[PDB]
Order: C-alpha cells, then structure tokens, then sequence
C-alpha cells in the first residue's frame, strides 16, 4: 500500500513546495489485511467463556 | 475503477446488483460508451442507484452491492492487476523486478 | 561521513581475510552481489566464463548500497536546504559516493 | 531551465504472447483444432520443437491493438512541460502525418520477423492478419511469397488501406484489434525456436511461446537513421539504440542526433531534425519508458 | 629529506616480543625511533653494497596486543613477566618489571637509490624483503615466514617517476593492500596551534599532552566532547640536556670512538589515521634530524598534511 | 587450386544475434550443398576465420569449378536468406590459382566418446578408464566455426574448421562429395 501524506503539517512550515515535493518520495508501507473468502458471506467467531 | 483496462478497450459494460439477502434485487445494466469520465451528467436507470446508495450513506436501510465490469479488451492482451513494494530477497531469477 | 566511509572501508578489509570458502551456499542471495567488495575465493566450480558469479566485477551496485545507507543515515527534510549546507549534504553524499565508486573501481578485479 | 524529473509513457501497440501449434497447409480455412508443440525433457537435457509428419506447417496465434494518444503522457511531473509537448506532437502529427511510421510498421506486419530462428528454411511464408473491432471480422487478408522482404520494404493497392488504418487508430479516431499469424512449411526435423527463460524455453502452458516485448522487437524495426550510415537496414527504436547481434552502441552518444540529445532541445531550444530523425522520435516514443533525470 | 624515488613495502611484518613501554610515561604501541633505527641498521648492512639510502617509515599497526592483566577489576592494569636465571646466592633474582608485546605492523620506506636505475626491481625488493628478517626492531625478533609469506612479496612502487593519474593508481594501488590497519603520523602543527588556542587558563607546555589521554568535558550547568580523533601522547624526540662527552672522559660507552650525550625524553602526540585520509603516501614518513647546537635529538614527520 | 568459377556472400546486419549459430547454419547448408546432392566438381572452405582469434567470420565463400559453379549458387537450397543480404555473380577464377582449402577438422578427447567405447567394451570402472585417459592428449578445442544448431547438447560447442597446406599450385585432383582437400588444392584464398 502507498498513499499521499494527508497528515495534518504544522503550520510552522505548510507550504506549497514541500506539498509538491512529498509526492515523489512515497509511503513504503506492506501492511495485513483480513478477507472472507469470496465464495462467502457470513462471519463465524468461537470462544468459550 | 478498472484504472488502464477502461482506456484502450473496445466496449465496457456493468453489472451492478443490489443484494437484499442471498438472492437478487434488482438489477442494473450499464455501458460506458455512453457515459463519460469527465462529466456527470443526470440519468434515467441510475438515479435510483443514487438514492439507493443516498439512503445507505445515512444509515436507512442498508445496501450491498456487487458492480461487475465486462470489458472486452481483446483475446489474450495484458491485464494489470496492482504491484507489490518487493524484498531484495530474490536472485536474479526469483521474481525480483516487478 | 567520508571517515564512516574509511570506516567502512576498514571493515571490509577486515573480512577480506577471515572468509577461507566465499562462494554460493546457504545464506548468500543479497552475498551474491554483497560479496563484490567482500570477494571470496575463486571457486572451483566455475567454467571458462567464471566472471560472471564467482568473479563479478560489477562494483556498480556498491553505488546504490552506499545510496541506501545515506539515506538511511538521516531523514533528509524538504525545507531543511534553505542555506547552502542543507544540499550541500546532497553535495557531500555525491563526493561519498564518488569516493566509493573509486575505491570500488576495482574490486572484483 | 529543466524539463521533468520523472516522466513516462504508456506502451502503445500492446501484442499478445503467441502460443504455437503445427498444421496444415492449404487448411488457413478452419485452422481451429490443432494441438500444440507440446515440450518433452528427456537425456544435458535439451529442447526440440519437434513438427509431425501430418501437419509440416505452422500456427502463432497472437493478437495487438492500439492504445492511442501518443502526445499524452503517461506521468509527467512539471505543468510548463506537458502543455508544450501536447502541442509539439499534435502539430507534429498535423503538420506531418505519421503515415511513414504507419507504413514501416505494417512493413513490420508484412515480413514474418517476429519469429527469428524460426522464420529461416521455410517453404513460404503468408503473413495474416484481420480488421476487429467486435467478434466477427470486418475484412479478412492474405500475403504474397514475393512481397516478403527480411529487409525490404514496399507499398501496395491492398496493403495501404491497411498503413492507413494503423495511422488513424494511431491517431485516436477508432481502435481496432488486429489478430496476427505467419504460415511457415518448415520441416520435420527442424528444431525452430520460440524465446527462452534464463536452456529453457518459453512456454505458456502445454505449449511453446514468445515473450510479448520480443515479439514487439521485430514489430518495432523502424530507426533507420543512425548517423554511421543506413546500408545494413533499420534497427528496432530505443534510445542508446543498440543490438546483442552488432554489439556495438550504434547511436554513439557524442553527436547532438541522440534521442536523449536532441529531444531536450526540441522540446525547449527548438532543435528540428528531419522527417526521418523524426520517425524515430516518435517511433521509441510509442515505446515509454523511464525518462526524465 | 625528500620524496623518494620509489616506495617499499613489507606486508605483515609480523613481529613478536617487542618492548611495549618504550619510554617512562606510556605502554602501547613502541616509539616510532626504534622503527628509524630498524631502518638505519638496514641501510647500513644493505645500502652500502646495493646503494640506496633511507630516510622515513611508514607505520600501519595492523593487530597489537600487550601481556597485560586486570587486577580484581581495579581501573587499573599490570604486566606479565618472565622469570630472571638464578642469583649467584641461589635463592631468587632482583625481578625487574618491563612491558612486552607482540603487535603487528608493515613498514614503508623512502629511497633515494638505483633499484631501477642500475639493479633490476624485484631482485632488489626481494633480496631487501629477505634479509630484513634477521634483526630485531623493538627488543623483539620478527616471527619468520610461514603461511604469511604467502602475500608476503612485494613490488618495489615507484613515485618519483610515471604519469599523474598513474601516481595517483600507482600510490592507491599500495593503498588496496593495506586495509585494516591504522596508521600513526604526528600532530606537530596540531600540538602548537592546541596548546597556544587553549593558552587562556595557564602557558604551560608539558601539560598538554598531561591533558589528553582522558574524557575533556565541561558538562551541562550529558554531551561527550567532540574528540578528533585518538588523542594519545607519543616520545617524540631527545632532548640532551647536559654537554658533550668523548669516549675517554666519560668511560663505559659501546663503541670507544664515538662520543656520549646523557639525554632525557620528549612528548609529543601522535594521531591514528586510516590510510585513506592522507594526502599522499610520501607525506607520512618519520624522518630523523639531530640538533647539536640545541639538545634536540628530534625525529618527525614532515608535511604530514 | 583447380576452380574455375565462384560466388561471393556477406549477410546483411541485423538485431537478433552474432554469427555463432549463423555459422553453425552456414557449416549446414554446406554439408546440404556438396553433400544434399553429391558434387566433386566445387569449392568448400571458410578461409574468413580467426584461429588466433576464436571468431568465424563475417563473410563466406562458397564457389566451384566453372562448369560446376556456374550453376550451383542460385537457387534456394541455401534459401532464406535473399532479402537481407546477396550472392555473387559469374566471374573468372584468377591466373595463379591459391592451392588451399579447409574442411571438417576436429577432434574428440572425453570420457564419453573414447571411454563410451571402453566402458561398452572392456565394461570396467572409471579407473582403468582414468589411467589410460590422461589430461594432456587433448581438452577443447576452438575450431574456425561456431555452435551448431544440432539438438544433441543444448549450449553451443565448438565449430569444425582447420586449415591445412597452403600451397600456390594446382591441385588437379577431384574432390569428393563434400567440397573439402583430401591432399590436393582447392579454390580458396
């Protein structure tokens, strides 16, 4: 996954440079995900209490 | 959504369906010859798409939706699924490029 | 930064002697490339074009592991050049990588 | 001032990878069953594209379509830069067509190039092709055993309705899809290669193949014009221009005539080199590539 | 005094026994006069029959360990010793105690000679290489060839003479064989210009390099000070105080025709530089000068930058 | 050496590779021109080769006698390669003839060949086999040709080419069906 930098940059340095700038250096980023399988539609959670 | 398989493709067309429960609903049937990209003009079998996806949007009546894009692109052309960040732990054979 | 360089340069003097068998084996797939400046010795098993796997003159990677390390050395801000030191550090990382593609012009080799 | 850092293109003339089959000749007419090259490892193993004695010929199915809009790219980083270059290659192709180009690359349909140790020793070849836009066909051809040429290049009064419809997919008013195959007779015994893995040989599944950017190679023989001289032929368009086969860095980078070289200043100081430089330029243009610094 | 002819180079001059405390106030590494006098015993049962001359070394100090234990986890060290022969009243010796290490080093010359001009090379630099394990450098014998000699033989690298560019590849070309170690040059320019900038508390002289070999910190009214380097006092000359003498007024000297100066020592400090950092490989030798009409008996490095 | 006759031929540059297997086809269209049809009456031999430089050529002639090579060298037995590139014309043989010609000249020294027979005849192991096949009779050789297209080892191997008496005499002796010396001259310069 990548993404473009929608952190909220201190005002202190907010410019329409470094804006620009951050694109080009992406958001290394390999994250988990966690799917049903396709060839289903419900959602089955087990414990013991 | 279909990113570079939309352009340079012949002719597109879109099953949307509207699932109530395990069944089907109602049915929708599109073609993007016909619609644009650039604009959003008003149409006639959509609108009620619209307010189907509006009333789910505030909650009245929740919606599930299956859109199935048919695009004829050519036998045995090039697809483009997404591309991983990849590890260096690949050879030179090994699938180290892409 | 260029003393870190000799640094590393030192290191890599000091494994170019304590590696008796350098060759392919379990554990050698980023040592593949990894081994140019750590050259190990000639192995038997290479035919006539033994140049290619075993004897890789191609230094020119080193470059791009001497690029990752400056920039993992320290994030390189996009306001932190307004004075002239600021790409200067981008200046000084060009002369390390010179410095390093001249050390490593003759590596495998 | 400096064009854009990161810049690209989208490939047009997008081919497919062409599975293999034997034949028969004189059978062009329902070629819809035929069983493969299928590959057999059996002792050093080694690799035989092996022909039955029932069917001597040859059959490649591959197909190639047109993306258009050569003047858009793909991501262009500045916004001073794509304004220019849109009206650079749209008052290129209006002040030039690139019927040339459209010519050269249906030259490259006419001979069968795009089977390389597998063209040579046939009995004849007859290149086919079709005009598709939606399943059926719109008009069907055939090839000649004279108008071949493994450098050679001519025009005809059926082949440039043909140029003429490349040029206008090409130009973006109405892609089509073109389906390509190339007879060949040539033997049984003969042991005709398709591309190869890093010997292992290419091959999509119970069968034998080409790599799509190898049989764009031979679709892309178009650079003539490397400054050195024209008398060995044209070279498939890439900057560097250059063959495993010569071995030599044809488009040497010292002279101004470099792709890399004159585009910088065709783009900013106006630098126009002739109709057959150009084609060139636009010829590795439908290309892409990693471009910019 | 100047850059040689040619450049000579013995790569594991691995020595053995050596004597590590050298002067009153260190222990390590060896005084580099020793390595001087190494190279003037060589020019002498050498140099006459060859006809070359040496003026400077190079040191680069590849391994050094010293005899030297920790006692009870004191912040402190000793040395280990050997056994004194039988006094003459048979009971024990008058034990002595004296630092002994075993380092590493390899040593490059200066040479103002024919070793291409009227000899051929590698007979020279191989006739060199093998008659110079035979004598002893720091009170200590030079362990003899055995799997070491196996790089051991050398060119004999020219300076003086060749293209520019291939001076430059020529002296890097010795460089490439002389990784992991670190070599020793002085700070002569750096011992005024650090005694006279840190002259705003007192101008005393010998209190310099008595203010070195430890952690300088004026701390937060947690931040190590910027060291620039290895900060490490060196004996780095003879100073002779007291006059002249001949070899009948002042009686058991070696050799009766030559005359006798009592002398004392002389600190300076030397920095450890890897060999990448240098100017030039001719820009590190420790040459040798003596004074008389000062007491100063001074070996140095000229233009050690 | 006795031609009287000859044919010249260069192939055209082109993209897809060097002429290793190009001169391995080349070794066989010229085992299918004098032997696909039996001819004493020509010309084999490439006189283009680099012995001291491990290369074939980029050139070849392939030409006859007068009557012989008058009308062997166009037709498309050598065919498929008339569109990027040309064979020669009808020209006279010169005054002095060059008596020389190379043929198939090779060797073989493995344990396959030499030890196949003496392990599918004497049956033993590999040491009887090791003692009378030493290191220093013969190893791999570098001929004046390329790897041929013959699919019974996958990479390319050595070509067959070796000179032999260079001579400037006539060889008034008829070659056999293979275009090559068997002692006589040939035309080849």
């Amino acid at each position: 996954v990548r993404g473009t930098i929608s952190n909220r940059l201190k005002t202190k340095d907010r410019d329409p440079a470094k804006l620009d700038a951050s694109i080009q250096s992406p958001n290394l980023q390999t994250v988990d995900v966690a799917n049903l399988p396709s060839d289903a539609d419900t959602l089955k959670v087990r414990f013991t209490l | 959504f279909l990113w570079r398989n939309r352009v340079g493709a012949e002719a597109v067309e879109v099953r949307i369906n509207h699932i109530r429960q395990g069944e089907v609903a109602r049915a929708w049937r599109f073609d993007a010859l016909a619609i644009g990209l650039r604009d959003f003009k008003a149409d006639a079998e959509l609108d009620a798409l619209a307010e189907l996806i509006a009333s789910g949007l505030s909650g009245s009546g929740h919606v599930l939706l299956e859109v199935v894009a048919f695009a004829r692109i050519g036998d045995g052309q090039e697809v483009f699924p997404s591309q991983e960040l990849i590890l260096d732990k690949g050879d030179k054979k090994g699938q180290k490029s892409k | 930064v260029a003393q870190i360089c000799d640094e590393a340069l030192q290191y890599a003097a000091r494994l170019r002697e304590l590696e008796p068998g350098w060759s392919a084996t379990p554990g050698c797939q980023l040592h593949d490339a990894e081994q140019l400046w750590l050259d190990p010795l000639r192995a038997q098993t290479d035919e006539t074009f033994l140049q290619r796997r075993l004897r890789g003159d191609w230094p020119a990677e080193v470059g791009n592991r001497f690029a990752n390390w400056l920039n993992r050395a320290v994030s390189s801000d996009s306001q932190i050049l307004g004075s002239p030191e600021a790409a200067q550090w981008s200046q000084e990382l060009s002369k390390e990588l010179t410095m390093f593609k001249e050390i490593l012009e003759d590596e495998r080799d | 001032l400096s064009t854009a850092s990161v810049l690209a293109f989208e490939r047009k003339l997008d081919p497919s990878d062409a599975l293999m089959s034997a034949g028969a000749w004189a059978q062009r007419d329902a070629s819809q069953e035929w069983p493969a090259v299928t590959v057999r490892e059996k002792s050093q193993t080694v690799d035989v594209a092996n022909l039955p004695s029932d069917a001597d010929t040859l059959k490649v199915r591959f197909t190639l379509r047109v993306l258009g809009g050569a003047g858009t790219p793909s991501a262009c980083n500045d916004a001073a830069y794509r304004d220019k270059l849109l009206q650079t290659v749209a008052t290129y192709v209006n002040d030039q067509g690139f019927a040339e180009l459209a010519r050269r690359y249906a030259h490259n349909l006419a001979n069968a190039r795009f089977l390389w140790r597998n063209r040579v020793g046939a009995e004849a070849v007859e290149v086919r092709i079709n005009h598709i836009r939606q399943g059926e066909v719109a008009r069907a051809w055939r090839f000649d055993a004279l108008a071949i040429g493994l450098r050679d290049f001519k025009a005809d009064a059926e082949l440039d309705a043909l140029a003429e419809l490349i040029a206008s997919g090409l130009s973006g008013s109405g892609h089509v899809l073109l389906e390509v195959v190339a007879f060949a007779r040539i033997g049984d015994g003969q042991e005709v290669f398709p591309s190869q893995e890093l010997k292992t040989l290419y091959s999509v599944r119970d069968a034998a193949a080409i790599h799509s950017q190898k049989i764009g190679n031979a679709l892309r023989t178009i650079d003539t014009w490397y400054p050195d001289e024209d008398g060995l032929g044209p070279i498939a368009v890439e900057p560097y221009g250059s063959v495993t086969s010569q071995g030599k860095a044809y488009r040497q980078p010292k002279q101004k005539l470099d792709f890399y070289t004159l585009l910088d200043n065709w783009v900013l100081r106006d630098e126009a080199p002739a109709v057959e430089q150009q084609h060139y330029v636009i010829a590795n243009l439908i290309r892409g590539g990693v471009f910019g610094e | 005094v100047t850059d040689p002819e040619a450049l000579l180079l013995l790569p594991r001059l691995s020595i053995q026994n050596a004597n590590a405390i050298s002067s009153p106030l260190t222990w390590g590494f060896p005084s580099p006069g020793a390595f001087t006098g190494f190279v003037h015993a060589l020019q002498r049962r050498v140099g006459i029959s060859l006809d070359i001359e040496l003026d400077g070394v190079g040191i680069v100090c590849h391994r050094f360990e010293a005899q030297i234990s920790q006692p009870a986890g004191k912040r402190t060290k000793v040395f280990n010793l050997t056994r004194n022969p039988l006094n003459r009243d048979g009971s024990t010796a008058a034990i002595v105690e004296e630092g002994r290490a075993h380092l590493e080093v390899s040593l490059l010359l200066g040479v103002h000679g024919d070793g291409l001009d009227d000899h051929p090379a590698q007979e020279i630099a191989r006739q060199v290489q093998e008659q110079a394990g035979a004598m002893r450098l720091a009170g200590g014998s030079i362990l003899p060839w055995c799997n070491e000699r196996f790089p051991a033989p050398n060119a004999e690298l020219l300076m003086l003479g060749g293209s520019d560019e291939q001076r430059r590849k020529n002296q890097r070309r010795l460089t490439r064989r002389l990784l992991p170690g670190f070599a020793l040059v002085s700070r002569e320019a750096l011992l005024q210009q650090h005694l006279e900038t840190l002259r705003t508390t007192l101008p005393e002289a010998t209190t310099l390099d008595a203010l070195l070999d430890l952690c300088r910190i004026n701390f937060e009214p947690w931040q190590v000070r910027d060291k620039p380097g290895w900060l490490v006092p060196i004996p780095a000359g003879y100073n002779a105080l007291s006059p002249l003498y001949l070899p009948g007024e002042v009686r058991n000297a070696r050799d009766r025709e030559t005359p006798l100066r009592f002398v004392e020592n002389l600190f300076g400090l030397g920095e450890w530089l890897s060999p990448h950092r240098v100017a030039a490989l001719s820009d590190l030798l420790w040459y040798h000068h003596a004074e008389p009409d000062k007491g100063l008996y001074r070996w140095s490095t000229p233009r050690f930058v | 050496m006795a031609m009287d006759h000859y044919l010249d031929i260069r192939l055209r540059p082109d993209p897809e590779f060097p002429p290793a297997q190009l001169m391995s086809v080349l070794f066989g269209k010229l085992h299918q021109a004098l032997v696909a049809q039996g001819g004493d009456r020509i010309g084999v031999s490439f006189p283009d080769l680099d012995e001291s430089r491990s290369r074939l050529g980029e050139r070849l002639r392939i030409h006859a006698s007068a009557d012989d090579l008058r009308a062997l060298l166009a037709r498309p037995w050598l065919e498929g390669l008339r569109d990027h590139l040309q064979f020669g014309e009808p020209a006279v043989v010169p005054h002095p003839t060059p008596y020389r010609q190379v043929s198939r000249v090779q060797a073989k020294s493995n344990p396959e060949r030499l030890r196949r027979r003496l392990m599918r005849r004497h049956d033993l192991s590999e040491e009887e086999a090791r003692k009378r096949i030493p290191d220093t009779v013969a190893r791999a050789l570098d001929l004046p040709f390329v790897t041929l297209r013959s699919q019974s080892t996958g990479q390319h191997f050595r070509l067959f080419i070796r000179h032999g008496p260079l001579q400037v005499t006539a060889e008034e002796g008829g070659f056999t069906c293979y275009g090559l010396s068997k002692g006589g001259f040939v035309p080849w310069f």
